[PDB]
RNA sequence: GGUUGCGGCCAUAUCUACCAGAAAGCACCGUUUCCCGUCCGAUCAACUGUAGUUAAGCUGGUAAGAGCCUGACCGAGUAGUGUAGUGGGUGACCAUACGCGAAACUCAGGUGCUGCAAUCU
RNA sequence: GAGAACAGAAAUCUCCAGUAGAACAAAAGGGUAAAAGCCCCCUUGAUUUUGAUUUUCAGUGUGAAUACAAACCAUGAAAGU
RNA sequence: AAGCUCGUAUCAGUUUUAUGAGGUAAAGCGAAUGAUUAGAGGUUCCGGGGUCGAAAUGACCUUGACCUAUUCUCAAACUUUAAAUAUGUAAGAAGUCCUUGUUACUUAAUUGAACGUGGACAUUUGAAUGAAGAGCUUUUAGUGGGCCAUUUUUGGUAAGC
C-alpha cells in the first residue's frame, strides 16, 4: 500500500551565489544567518575563470542547509514570493525540486541598507522515510524502486499540499 | 621520391604501425574501402568474388589504392556503378621506415617513416565483391585486372557463400524465408535463441508463425 | 534504473565484486587484518578480540578467535539476558554495556578456570585502571577490543563493554579518554562521572529532570519504570545489585527451547519458494511463445 | 642508456591479477610456517615491503627463520659453474606452502600403512613405484561394433 | 676499434667441465640470520638440556 | 529451516526488472536531558523500546535477461611449437617424419557453498 | 544525466549513476577505494647502537632496499603501524 | 701438476612421477586501452545551416556531432584467455611415528616454539637409466682481437654489412 513512503522535506539549501569575497560576500552571508538562525557555509571558486572575476580557493558564494519545520516554513515564505507557482522544470526526475528569487527582502527581512539586497537559490530535497539506508555507516545500501523519490510522484505531492502550480505541460 | 616496391615487399620486421611512439607517419594512398551500391540490401547481391593472397607478403597503400581504382574503374564503366559492391578487405596500417641521406662516427640508422603497408597472409583476402551472379564475368575479370597491380601471387574464389554474410547460399535461404534474417544497413541482423524473450519479439515479428 | 544507466555487457563483464562482507558493509578488513593477525613467532597462538556489537537495542559481546576455516567464538554474553540478574529495561544504555560487558568477563574466566583469580575491581568506583599482574601465577586473560564500524568517540557506550570487561578482571588494553568524563579542555578524567555513568546515573538523572518538567514525555518514556514503579533514584541500586549476581552466577543458562530444529525446519520451510526446473522454465517460455504469437 | 632497477622488467610479472586486485584475504596471513617449511615464493605486488626480487619469483625454497611478518626463506641460487645458498628475508603475503612435498607424504604414510597392514597379514609388500608399464594383451570385441571405413577427403574452399 | 660488445657463448661449455657442482648440504645448518631474542633464549635452552643428561646419567 | 552477531572462500555470491516474504531477529522508526558531532541530531553521539511499519534495507522466487561459473562427440587434433632429412620452391614460403598442443568462439549444465555462537512457530 | 535568481559552454547549490574511466612532486610501469586517493587532528622513527640479508657482484666496494635484536619515541580506544 | 680423505658413499648438460613459477607464439578487438571501413536505427534547455513566419523551452527539411544494436581491418612498447621448448622444489635413516626432559624465548594456560633422552618400524628403505667411483685442497700456465652454420632475432633497400 504507502504506509510508510510519505514525502518527507528531507533538507532546504538556500544558496546565495556572488561572484566575489570580502566585504560583500560576508554581508551575503549575513543575510543567510537571520533566515536560518543557524551560522552558514561558505563555498571556494574550484578554479579560475578570470572572466567571471574568480581565482581558486576565493570562497565566491554562501549557503545553508535547513531541516525540520524551519524548512517548511522557509519554503512557505519563499513558496509565497512564487505566488505559488513553479514550472515542470525546477522539479529534478530524481523527485526533488528548487526555485530562486530576486530580492531576499521579498519574505520579510526589512531592508537595512547597511546589509543590502541578494537573491538566493532555493533547493528544496525530497525523500521518503528509511532513506537512511543509503546513510548510515554499516550495511549502507540503495532503496528500492517501489520507494524512490520521482518527478511524476512529487509534483502529484507538490499541487497535493500547498495548492500551487506546475504550469508549463 | 618512394624507393621501389621490392626494398619493402617481404614481412621482415615487427608490425610497426602509427603509434603514441610513432606519431610521425605519412597518410595512406589508399582511403575509400567500400565501392559501388554500399547501402545495397544483402539479398540483393547474392553472388560474392574474393581476391585472395597466396603469398606472405606487404602490400603498399599505393597498390592497394591503384588496384582498388583500377578495378572499380572497369567494373562500373561496364555494369554500372550500382552493379556491385567492392570492399577492400585489407588495412595498411604497418609504418614502412627510410634511412635518408668513409664517413665517421658515428652512424646510426633508425628511418623514419617511408609509407605504409598492409601486411598479408597466404589465404588472406584482399578484395571482396558481391554482386547478382548474372554479373560474375564482369566481376571476375574487374578482380583479375587488379590482380596486376600487386605484387606476387594472388587468387579469385568464387564463394561458397551468400554475399559478405557468413552463411552459405542453401543455409541462408533457410534462415531467410524462415523467420530469421531482418535487414540492417547493407547487413542483416540474426534472431538469437538465447536472451530476453520480450524484444526477442518485439524484433522479428515476422518469426513467430513456425511456417513460410 | 534509468535509460541513459543500466551498465553494458563491458561493465559487468570487468567488475570485481568486493568480499561479501564489504558488499553487506559488515566489515573493514583493513582493521579486520590488523586486529586478527598473530605474530609469526607466536605460531598457532590465537589472537582474541573482544567483539562489541549493538543492535538496534540488544547489545552483543562475543570473544572471538579466528580459523581460515571461519572465526570462532569462545563465549558471548548478549544484553537480553541481562533480566535474569534483573535488569528488564534500557538494555541498550552505557550502563547495561557495562553490564553486560561485565557478564562477558566473568563468563569466559568462569569457563576457563581463571575465575577465582583476577576477580578484577570489585568496589567499581570508576577510577581508571586495567587488570594487573598476578605475581606467581597466570597472566591475566587478554582480549582486544573489536570496535567494528562504531565511530570512535569520547564517552560512546561500545566503552562501557570495555569498561565492564575490565572491570571483570580481563585484560583488554584500552586508554581514558574514550571514557565519558574525559575533559577535552584537560588530561583529566572526573572518575565520578564515570561512576554515575556505570550505573546509569545519567539516565536516573533524566527521569527527574523530565517528572516535574513533562509528564507527558514521561508516559511515553520510562513508561516500563512506572508499570514496575522503579523510579529515578532507585536505578543506581538495580545496578549495584546486578553485578553482585553478576559475579555470583555467569554460567549462562540457554533458552528453554520450546519446540526444536526439526519443528522450527518445517513450520519455516513452509514459507521459501522452490527453485524452478529448467523442464518447468522450458513450459513458461514455450509458453509464452504460443501466446505472444498469432495476434497475441 | 640501459637500465636495471631492482624492479627493471617485472613489468607483468608483479601484475596483481585479473579482477583479483584489492588488499589481501586473511587467511594468507592466518597460515603458520615453522623452520623447516617448504615454500612456493610468489610476490604479490600489492604489498612492496618484504617482497621478493623479481629472480626468486617462482623459486622453491625452505624456510629457516620465524619472524614478525617474516619467515626468511633460503634458496640455493646457481652463478657461474656453481650453485650460492642465499637467505631472502619474506613477507608473508609472497610465501605459500608447497605442495611439492605433501603427495610424498600421503606415500610415506600411506606405506607405513600398506605396509604394517602387509607384513602383519604376511609377506609380499611392493612400495616402490614402477612407472608405467606397457599395455597388457585384450580382445576387443566386435559386436555391435562393426569397423567404421573411412577415407580421406578431397580439397574444398568454402571462403 | 670496434670491436665485439657481448656474448655467452661457450659459456656453458666451460661451465660444466667442472660441471655445476650441487649445493653440498649438511644436518645441523647455521643459525646465521636467526632471530636474537629466539637464539638467546635457546643458547639456556640447550645449556640447561646439557646439565639434566649430566645429572641424569650418574 | 529462518534470522542475527563474527567469519572463510570472495559474482554459481555482482547487475536490471518484477513478485513473495508467518514467526523471531534485523531494520526503518520516537526523543534531545546527559557524553558527544555537525552549517543541518542528515551522518556521528546519547535516552527510550516506549509511540508506528514491513514501505525500504534484509532474505527468497521469477526472466528463451545481462554478467559470472563449470564442462566438452564444440572450434580442433585446427593455430602455434620441440625434434629430422643433401625434402619441395627462383623466392615468398610449403609439405613430410617422431612428439607436445592452444585461444576467442559453438553447444550444454549451473546462479553462492559453508565455519563458530546465539535465537525462532 | 536531471535540477536552482542574475548565471552565459565554464561560478555556486542538489540529487542520481559512476571498478577507478581520478589522484598519489617527477619518467614509465606496476600498486591502491570504509585507500595508498580527499579533508582533518596529533606528532618527529627523516631518531639511537652495533650486526644479518637482497639487488648489481669477484658474490669486493658504492648506491638502494628487506627482515630481525637492543633503546628511546610518535599515533590510535585498541590491535597495531 | 700435485695430490689428500675415503669408497659404493654419494654422483648426473637424461627420463619419469608429484607440485610450482612464466606471459612469448597463437588468439582477441559484436572484451579493457589504442587504431580503423561501412552502412542502419534512436535522441536534445538545442553545433552550424536553410524554409513558414511578427516571436517560440515553435513546426518542418538539413548537416553535424552524440547513443544503441550490427559491420571490414589492426599492435614491439595493447589484452580476457594462453601454448611448445625452456625453468624452481620434492621422490625417506638428516625418514616416519609414540612416550616425555631442558628454556631466561612464547601463551590465559607446560600452552608453544627449538633442541633432546627413551621407544616401534630396515627382504622393494620407497621411481627410471647410467656411473672408469665419490668427496676435498693447494698451486701455477695460456687466454682475455674471435669467426661460421641451422633456428629465434635487432638496425639496414641491401651487403661476403
Ligand atoms: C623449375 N624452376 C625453373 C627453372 O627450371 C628455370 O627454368 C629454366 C629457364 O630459366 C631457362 O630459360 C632461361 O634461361 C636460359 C639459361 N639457362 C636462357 C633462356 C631463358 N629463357 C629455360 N631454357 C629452361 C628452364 N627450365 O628457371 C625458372 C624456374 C621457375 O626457376
Ligand atoms: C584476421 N581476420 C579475421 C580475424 O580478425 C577474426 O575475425 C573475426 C571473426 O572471426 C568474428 O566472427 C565470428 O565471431 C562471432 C562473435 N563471437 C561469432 C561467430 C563468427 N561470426 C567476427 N565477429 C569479428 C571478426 N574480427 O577471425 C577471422 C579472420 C578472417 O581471421
Ligand atoms: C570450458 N572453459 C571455458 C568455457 O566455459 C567457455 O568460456 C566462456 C568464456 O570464454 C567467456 O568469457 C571470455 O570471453 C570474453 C570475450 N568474449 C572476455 C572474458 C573471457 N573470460 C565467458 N563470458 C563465458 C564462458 N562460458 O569457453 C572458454 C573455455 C576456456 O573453454
Ligand atoms: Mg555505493
Ligand atoms: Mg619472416
Ligand atoms: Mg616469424
Ligand atoms: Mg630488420
Ligand atoms: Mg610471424
Ligand atoms: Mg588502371
Ligand atoms: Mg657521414
Ligand atoms: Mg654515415
Ligand atoms: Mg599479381
Ligand atoms: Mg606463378
Ligand atoms: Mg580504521
Ligand atoms: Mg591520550
Ligand atoms: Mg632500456
Ligand atoms: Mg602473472
Ligand atoms: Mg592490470
Ligand atoms: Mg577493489
Ligand atoms: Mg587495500
Ligand atoms: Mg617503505
Ligand atoms: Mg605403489
Ligand atoms: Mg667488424
Ligand atoms: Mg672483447
Ligand atoms: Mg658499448
Ligand atoms: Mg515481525
Ligand atoms: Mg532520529
Ligand atoms: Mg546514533
Ligand atoms: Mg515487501
Ligand atoms: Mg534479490
Ligand atoms: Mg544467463
Ligand atoms: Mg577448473
Ligand atoms: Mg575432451
Ligand atoms: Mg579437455
Ligand atoms: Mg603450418
Ligand atoms: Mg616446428
Ligand atoms: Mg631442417
Ligand atoms: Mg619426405
Ligand atoms: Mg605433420
Ligand atoms: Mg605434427
Ligand atoms: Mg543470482
Ligand atoms: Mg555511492
Ligand atoms: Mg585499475
Ligand atoms: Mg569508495
Ligand atoms: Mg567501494
Ligand atoms: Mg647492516
Ligand atoms: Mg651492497
Ligand atoms: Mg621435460
Ligand atoms: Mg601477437
Ligand atoms: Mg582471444
Ligand atoms: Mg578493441
Ligand atoms: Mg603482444
Ligand atoms: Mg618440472
Ligand atoms: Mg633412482
Ligand atoms: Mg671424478
Ligand atoms: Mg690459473
Ligand atoms: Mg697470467
Ligand atoms: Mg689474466
Ligand atoms: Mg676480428
Ligand atoms: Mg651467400
Amino acid at each position: 500500500q504507502n504506509p510508510m513512503r510519505d514525502l518527507k522535506i528531507e533538507k532546504l539549501v538556500l544558496n546565495i551565489s556572488v561572484g566575489e569575497s570580502g566585504d560583500r560576500l560576508t554581508r551575503a552571508s549575513k543575510v543567510l544567518e537571520q533566515l536560518s538562525g543557524q551560522t552558514p557555509v561558505q563555498s571556494k571558486a574550484r578554479y579560475t575563470v578570470r572572466t567571471f572575476g574568480i581565482r581558486r580557493n576565493e570562497k565566491i558564494a554562501v549557503h545553508v542547509t535547513v531541516r525540520g519545520p524551519k524548512a517548511e516554513e522557509i519554503l512557505e515564505r519563499g513558496l509565497k514570493v512564487k505566488e505559488y507557482q513553479l514550472r515542470d522544470r525546477n522539479f529534478s526526475a530524481t523527485g526533488n525540486f528548487g526555485f530562486g528569487i530576486d530580492e531576499h527582502i521579498d519574505l520579510g527581512i526589512k531592508y537595512d541598507p547597511s546589509i543590502g539586497i541578494f537573491g538566493m537559490d532555493f533547493y528544496v530535497v525530497m525523500n521518503r522515510p528509511g532513506a537512511r539506508v543509503t546513510r548510515r555507516k554499516r550495511c549502507k545500501g540503495t532503496v528500492g524502486n517501489s520507494h524512490k523519490t520521482t518527478k511524476e510522484d512529487t509534483v502529484s505531492w507538490f499541487k497535493q499540499k500547498y495548492d500551487a502550480d506546475v504550469l508549463d505541460k | 621520391a618512394r624507393r621501389p616496391a621490392r626494398c619493402y615487399r617481404y614481412q621482415k620486421n615487427k608490425p610497426y604501425p602509427k603509434s603514441r611512439y610513432n606519431r610521425a607517419v605519412p597518410d595512406s594512398k589508399i582511403r575509400i574501402y567500400d565501392l559501388g551500391k554500399k547501402k545495397a540490401t544483402v539479398d540483393e547481391f547474392p553472388l560474392c568474388v574474393h581476391l585472395v593472397s597466396n603469398e606472405l607478403e606487404q602490400l603498399s597503400s599505393e597498390a592497394l589504392e591503384a588496384a582498388r581504382i583500377c578495378a572499380n574503374k572497369y567494373m562500373t564503366t561496364v555494369s554500372g556503378r550500382d552493379a556491385f559492391h567492392l570492399r577492400v578487405r585489407v588495412h595498411p596500417f604497418h609504418v614502412l621506415r627510410i634511412n635518408k641521406m668513409l664517413q665517421q662516427g658515428m652512424r646510426g640508422a633508425w628511418g623514419k617513416p617511408h609509407g605504409l603497408a598492409a601486411r598479408v597472409d597466404i589465404g588472406q583476402i584482399i578484395f571482396s565483391v558481391r554482386t547478382k551472379d548474372s554479373n560474375k564475368d564482369v566481376v571476375v575479370e574487374g578482380l583479375r585486372r587488379a590482380r596486376y597491380k600487386f605484387p606476387g601471387q594472388q587468387k579469385i574464389i568464387l564463394s561458397k557463400k551468400w554475399g559478405f554474410t557468413n552463411l552459405d547460399r542453401p543455409e541462408y535461404l533457410k534462415k531467410r524465408e524462415a523467420g530469421e534474417v531482418k535487414d540492417d544497413g547493407a547487413f542483416v541482423k540474426f534472431l538469437s535463441k538465447k536472451g530476453s524473450l520480450e524484444n526477442n519479439i518485439r524484433e522479428f515479428p515476422e518469426y513467430f508463425a513456425a511456417q513460410a | 534504473a534509468f535509460q541513459k544507466d543500466a551498465k553494458s555487457s563491458a561493465y559487468s563483464s570487468r567488475f570485481q565484486t568486493p568480499f561479501r562482507r564489504r558488499r553487506e558493509g559488515k566489515t573493514d578488513y583493513y582493521q579486520r587484518k590488523r586486529l586478527v593477525t598473530q605474530h609469526k613467532a607466536k605460531y598457532n597462538t590465537p589472537k582474541y578480540r573482544l567483539v562489541v556489537r549493538f543492535t538496534n537495542k540488544d547489545i552483543i559481546c562475543q570473544i572471538i578467535s579466528s580459523t581460515i576455516t571461519g572465526d570462532v567464538v569462545l563465549a558471548a554474553a548478549y544484553s537480553h539476558e541481562l533480566p535474569r540478574y534483573g535488569i528488564t529495561h534500557g538494555l541498550t544504555n552505557w550502563a547495561a554495556a557495562y553490564a553486560t560487558g561485565l557478564l562477558i568477563a566473568r563468563r569466559t574466566l568462569q569457563k576457563l578456570g581463571l575465575d577465582e583469580t583476577y576477580k578484577g575491581v570489585e568496589e567499581v568506583e570508576g577510577e581508571y585502571e586495567l587488570t594487573e599482574a598476578v605475581e606467581d601465577g597466570p597472566r591475566p586473560f587478554k582480549v582486544f577490543l573489536d570496535i567494528g564500524l562504531q565511530r570512535t568517540t569520547t564517552g560512546a557506550r561500545v566503552f562501557g563493554a570495555l569498561k565492564g570487561a575490565s572491570d571483570g578482571g580481563l585484560y583488554v588494553p584500552h586508554s581514558e579518554n574514550r571514557f565519558p568524563g574525559w575533559d577535552f579542555e584537560t588530561e583529566e578524567i572526573d572518575p565520578e562521572l564515570l561512576r554515575s555513568y556505570i550505573f546509569g546515573g545519567h539516565v536516573s538523572q533524566y527521569m527527574e529532570e523530565l517528572a516535574d518538567d513533562d509528564e507527558e514525555r514521561f508516559s511515553e518514556l520510562f513508561k516500563g519504570y512506572l508499570a514496575d514503579d522503579i523510579d529515578a533514584d532507585s536505578l543506581e541500586d538495580i545496578y549495584t545489585s546486578a553485578h553482585e549476581a553478576i559475579r555470583a552466577d555467569p554460567a549462562f543458562k540457554p533458552t528453554e527451547k520450546k519446540f526444536t530444529k526439526e519443528q522450527y525446519a518445517a513450520e519455516s520451510k513452509k514459507y521459501r519458494q522452490t527453485k524452478l526446473s529448467k523442464e518447468e522454465r522450458a513450459a513458461r517460455v514455450a509458453a509464452k511463445i504460443a501466446a505472444l504469437a498469432g495476434q497475441q | 642508456g640501459k637500465s636495471h632497477g631492482y624492479r627493471s622488467r617485472t613489468r607483468y610479472m608483479f601484475q596483481r591479477d585479473f579482477r583479483k586486485h584489492g588488499a589481501v584475504h586473511l587467511s594468507t596471513y592466518l597460515k603458520v610456517y615453522k623452520v623447516g617449511d617448504i615454500v612456493d615464493i610468489k610476490a604479490n605486488g600489492s604489498i612492496q615491503k618484504g617482497m621478493p626480487h623479481k629472480f626468486y619469483q617462482g623459486k622453491t625454497g625452505v624456510v629457516y627463520n620465524v619472524t614478525k611478518s617474516s619467515v626468511g626463506v633460503i634458496i640455493n641460487k646457481m652463478v657461474g659453474n656453481r650453485y650460492l645458498e642465499k637467505r631472502l628475508n619474506l613477507r608473508v603475503e609472497h610465501i605459500k606452502h608447497s605442495k611439492c612435498r605433501q603427495e610424498f607424504l600421503e606415500r610415506v604414510k600411506a606405506n607405513a600403512a600398506k605396509r604394517a597392514e602387509a607384513k602383519a597379514q604376511g609377506v609380499a609388500v611392493q612400495l616402490k613405484r614402477q612407472p608405467a608399464q606397457p599395455r597388457e594383451s585384450r580382445i576387443v570385441s566386435t559386436e555391435g561394433n562393426v569397423p567404421q571405413t573411412l577415407a580421406p577427403v578431397p580439397y574444398e574452399t568454402f571462403i | 676499434a670496434k670491436s665485439k660488445n657481448h656474448t655467452a657463448h661457450n659459456q656453458t661449455r666451460k661451465a660444466h667441465r667442472n660441471g655445476i657442482k650441487k649445493p653440498k648440504t649438511y644436518k645441523y645448518p647455521s643459525l646465521k640470520g636467526v632471530d636474537p631474542k629466539f637464539r638467546r633464549n635457546h643458547k639456556h635452552a640447550l645449556h640447561g638440556t646439557a646439565k639434566a643428561l649430566a645429572a641424569a646419567k650418574k
